[PDB]
RNA sequence: UUAAUUGCGAUAACGAACGAGACCUUAACCUACUAAAUAGUGGUGCUAGCAUUUGCUGGUUAUCCACUUCUUAGAGGGACUAUCGGUUUCAAGCCGAUGGAAGUUUGAGGCAAUAACAGGUCUGUGAUGCCCUUAGACGUUCUGGGCCGCACGCGCGCUACACUGACGGAGCCAGCGAGUCUAACCUUGGCCGAGAGGUCUUGGUAAUCUUGUGAAACUCCGUCGUGCUGGGGAUAGAGCAUUGUAAUUAUUGCUCUUCAACGAGGAAUUCCUAGUAAGCGCAAGUCAUCAGCUUGCGUUGAUUACGUCCCUGCCCUUUGUACACAC
């Protein structure tokens, strides 16, 4: 039995599930690198938690993102944060507890949002305005 | 690859440079409305600052050949360096001299 | 870079297929410059005479200005799919006929004048001055003088 | 044979127990069955102007009808296969035979 | 936003007077007995009932 | 280890398809090329007169070959693209069926790509092979 | 007279209408029921369409 | 209707396409002693065409003075390497 | 004190009723009670690229194992300001920090106070009352014209003053939304075109079919490049067509052109507290045929807001009134 941990990072829709197992230390997105989708800078954006903790972590794990919805910003974020939580996933069921800790207090010493997935969830738009809160016009005469 | 001193910090300096520091605010005063020089606001100069910069090198780079890249490059080294010549700048003292002479 | 003798070559203003063309931009759009052809039959014309667009315009030959007036006489002789033509089926013959910066005027008075004389409700309008295309002219088309 | 049972009804709390007394039953026969798959809830909506004249606010309102579909697929004898479907039948909830 | 209801204030004040050695500070089982303690149609009710009745014996605890 | 059109780059491996497929000139071009726009929203025509189709081609192909079957109309709805219509406002348009129909077609001549079961077009085994050894070559001269 | 109902009303509005009152104006095509908005306001408590939003 | 405008000349530039050896000189003597270097640089700094402009920034990096930072569209950025 | 006649409280009031709350949906966190060839993993039924190194990308059911920890579900779990400080006739409340979903009733909606408009609706009715017509009638056979004549003024809006842009090429992301039975709905094609259309049904009585609705400013290489330009199809004339038994006074779509406005846009005037403003796009409505509209959804996202009545309005109390169809 591979040893396989589940996750998924959350956006408004950008819904990415992560696989990550032990394998030769690799990242795929939809079977493509993550390091070569060459945006200039959301690759810089997902290597923000690899950059940050090094490649002692990724020795022989295997994490695999499957992504799905949202636009190429909720995209990313849903992948960092699947990774994220796959990782801390990873070093929590096998490797150690105590391991698990101090990356997410890495982590959240970066950035709290790193751990928190975001819940700004889109705001019903009312009749009477073509948005949420916005009104048409007020004429008089 | 200009001043090739840190540019963070020639950012900030160019930031609190332009930040005013003396505004005008309405007083009603009766009728004829008139304005009073008031002082102090710290978050209000960085913001100041920021809104001074951005809409300085938005006009800068409208309709002309020179981008918005080098034409807000150029802005925040005029006023980091100092050369009352920045749009941020000058309507920034401009500001400054009106609320002086109000007050 | 490349030197070409400062003669008569050069002009500020220059005549091109009866009409004025200002020189330094691409040849193209100095095509486009004449009245009846535009950007669309211009690149045509370009990219079927095979001259390289990214070349400017101040080097051209007599053959290749004897190569456009050929095509521009004989389209259809050149092979062309006719219906980049602006006039399809014409009344006269029916055949295709490729406009010059006058004859597009001309064909265009023609058709206004003929629809004039049939005193169509298309030629009452025009004679009006008014729109004929079914616009909303209760609020719209005030400044007509 | 895999017949199908489904039932595309709009009151949940019918729905529900239709789906209950049916798993139980077949629960306590002791058959092999596949579990209930419910569809998702489709949701008709109407729009339209609380006015009947064109006076007021330009205000709206939205009318919505729930329904909820779900399935089960068995295999069984026909005698039984008869007696399942035409037992526990209740107004409000349409029901069908399928195969396959 | 946080002023209670005259309901839910009787309420937890009713439950005090007649439950005060029933129940105790923690907000999880004084929820977890008043569901079975009072008959309320909301969970969200219950849960601001038992807040406040929590609210009610800190209040008792000193003075 | 491991070489695949999604391990590299898109940009400079299809350049690199569009230059082999240009050296090779074995594709047999349906011949009005240099007079179609691509699509029917584009208010100028493409640059390049005798380039561009081979870069079509290349695009479509490597799409294929990350789908599984997918027909003339699905070509065109992802080809197309924001309208101008005037003062009305800019509408989705579709790319042109005879150019998305005649490419899989050329495909088809050449062998890259063939007809699939329950409807629709697949990547080739001889397609796959020579665009992975296009992937490969890329490799091969950027490291 | 054959002459009476010669010219065709298959589609517009001849075609449909309101099946409670022959009003014209107001229908409700969505889910064939045929309808105008305003009996439809009335009718769609018991129809089956319910009001939450 | 009314102009809205006094109907006076223009700046009126005269951005040249076309060069010679007395400019082509001055360019290549200039180019030095550039800190940044891009086609608003060019042409503001020498007063030339766009099309000559980017010309002769292509030429240059071709030769190899100016090493680019920036590779993106609509703005490249040029320095000299010492 | 926040939104509250919301409460704490003093008290000729006590006890109540209706409104507010309470309530019902919507989106959010569920590694649980129960899940299907519709979202997959390893051997396999068949095969290719990096090779005989352990994997990915591919492509399919009955040949099976472990799960809905991503789509959706039904007795359903938590969030109530939980905890720790500061402040008070040492009473309700306010202001700051933690796994976690946020500590401005979590955000947003639905019906909504014995009071009234002489507000709209007798053009939604086989709902009438009072009058109109009562066998050349407003009931009705067919032809047409018309919110498409303007001299003109006023409004939701759409496209724009462009080098943060226009275009050309490579990537190319949502679901609540819709769909032929007494004769067609959205479309999967062997053939032709940037266009509509034919031969059979792969789609059906529908989470499996259209549809991952592969739908847009979004990521890269260039052209236009400040000169009224490539932003205008305003406007007008040439050809193909789905619909209609008639699209002619472009219904609509696609090939071609002129250049008339546009240098922070005057008096004035409208919307905006967390993913709302705005930008861009998608679906339903009206439909025999086309959205510039409306109702819903999706992508990036907002400095000055926990403030004040200065303007426009409110609510309570006190007060004055020659007002009471009530300034």
């Amino acid at each position: 039995a591979v040893p396989s941990v589940q996750t998924f990072g959350k956006k408004k829709s950008a819904t990415a599930v992560a696989h990550v197992k032990a394998g030769k230390g690799l990242i795929k997105v939809n079977g493509s690198p993550i390091t070569l989708v060459e945006p200039e800078i959301l690759r810089f954006k997902v290597y923000e938690p690899l950059l940050l903790v090094g490649l002692d972590k990724f020795s022989n794990i295997d994490i695999r993102v499957r992504v799905t919805g949202g636009g190429h910003v909720s995209q990313v974020y849903a992948i960092r944060q699947a990774i994220a939580k796959g990782l801390v996933a990873y070093h929590q069921k096998y490797v150690d507890e105590q391991s698990k800790n101090e990356l997410k207090k890495a982590f959240t010493s970066y950035d709290r949002t790193l751990l928190i997935a975001d819940s700004r969830r889109p705001e019903p738009k009312k009749f009477g305005g073509k948005g949420a809160r916005s009104r048409f016009q007020k004429s008089y005469r | 690859v200009l001043t090739d001193q840190n540019p963070i910090q020639v950012v900030v300096d160019a930031i609190t440079n332009t930040g005013p520091r003396e505004d005008t605010t309405r007083v009603g005063g009766g009728g004829a409305a008139r304005r009073q020089a008031v002082d102090v606001s710290p978050l209000r100069r960085v913001n100041q600052a920021i809104a001074l910069l951005t809409i300085g090198a938005r006009e800068a780079a409208f309709r002309n050949i020179k981008t918005i890249a080098e034409t807000l490059a150029e802005e925040l080294i005029n006023a980091a360096k100092g050369s009352s010549t920045s749009y941020a700048i000058k309507k920034k003292d401009e500001l400054e001299r009106v609320a002086k002479s109000n007050r | 870079s490349l030197v070409v003798q400062e003669q008569g070559s050069f002009q500020h203003i220059l005549r091109l297929l009866n009409t004025n063309v200002d020189g330094n931009i691409k040849i193209v759009y100095a095509l486009t410059t004449i009245k009846g052809v535009g950007r669309r039959y211009s690149n045509l014309v370009c990219k079927k005479a095979d001259v390289d667009l990214h070349k400017r315009a101040g080097e051209l030959t007599q053959e290749e200005l004897e190569r456009i007036v050929q095509i521009m006489q004989n389209p259809t002789h050149y092979k062309i799919p006719a219906w980049f033509l602006n006039r399809q089926n014409d009344i006269t013959d029916g055949k295709d006929y490729h406009t010059l910066a006058n004859n597009v005027e001309s064909k265009l008075r023609d058709d206004l004048e003929r629809l004039k004389k049939i005193r169509a409700h298309r030629g009452i309008r025009h004679f009006w001055g008014l729109r004929v295309r079914g616009q909303h002219t209760k609020t719209t088309g005030r400044r007509r003088a | 044979i895999k017949i199908r049972i489904t039932l595309t009804s709009t009151k949940v709390k019918q729905l529900e127990n239709v789906s209950s007394n049916i798993v139980k039953n077949a629960e306590q026969h002791n058959l092999v069955k596949k579990g209930p798959v419910r569809l998702p809830t489709k949701v008709l909506k109407i729009s339209t102007r609380k006015t009947p004249n064109g006076e007021g606010s330009k205000t709206w309102e939205t009318y919505e009808m729930r329904i909820h579909k779900r399935y089960i697929d068995l295999e069984a004898p026909v005698q039984i296969v008869k007696r399942i479907t035409q037992i526990t039948i209740e107004p409000g909830v349409d029901v069908e035979v399928v195969v396959a | 936003g946080r002023v209670r209801t005259k309901t839910v204030k009787r309420a937890s004040k009713a439950l005090i007077e007649r439950y005060y050695p029933k129940l105790t500070l923690d907000f999880q089982t004084n929820k977890r007995l008043c569901d079975e303690i009072a008959t309320i149609q909301s969970k969200r009710l219950r849960n601001k009932i038992a807040g406040y009745t929590t609210h009610l014996m800190k209040r008792i605890q000193k003075g | 280890p491991g070489v695949s059109v999604r391990d590299v780059a898109a940009q400079d491996f299809i350049n690199a398809y569009a230059s082999f497929l240009q050296r090779q000139g074995k594709l047999e071009v349906p011949g009005y090329v240099d007079i179609v726009k691509t699509s029917s929203g584009n208010e100028m025509p493409p640059q390049d007169a005798e380039g561009w189709f081979y870069k079509r081609a290349a695009s479509v192909a490597r799409h294929i070959y990350m789908r599984k079957q997918v027909g003339v109309g699905k070509l065109n709805k992802l080809y197309g693209g924001a309208k101008s219509r005037g003062v009305r406002p800019y509408k989705h348009i579709d790319a042109s069926g005879s150019i998305n129909r005649k490419v899989l077609q050329a495909l088809e001549k050449i062998g890259i790509v063939e007809i699939s079961p329950k409807g629709g077009r697949r990547i080739s085994e001889n397609g796959q092979r020579d665009l992975d050894r296009i992937a490969a070559q890329t490799l091969e001269e950027d490291e | 007279e054959n002459v009476w109902f010669s010219h065709p009303r298959r589609y517009g509005k001849g075609s449909r209408q309101c099946r409670v009152c022959s009003s014209h104006t107001g229908l409700i095509r969505k889910y064939g029921l045929n309808i105008c908005r305003q009996c439809f306001r009335e009718k769609a408590n018991d129809i089956g369409f319910n009001k939450f939003r | 209707k009314k102009k809205w405008s006094k109907k006076s000349m223009k700046d009126r530039a005269q951005h040249a396409v076309i060069l010679d050896q007395e400019k082509y000189d001055r360019i290549l003597k200039e180019v030095p002693t550039y800190r940044y270097v891009s086609v608003s640089v060019l042409v503001d700094r020498l007063k030339i065409g766009g099309s000559l402009a980017r010309i002769a920034l292509r030429h240059l990096e071709k030769e190899g003075i100016i090493k680019p930072i920036s590779k993106h569209s609509k703005q490249a950025i040029y320095t000299r390497a010492t």
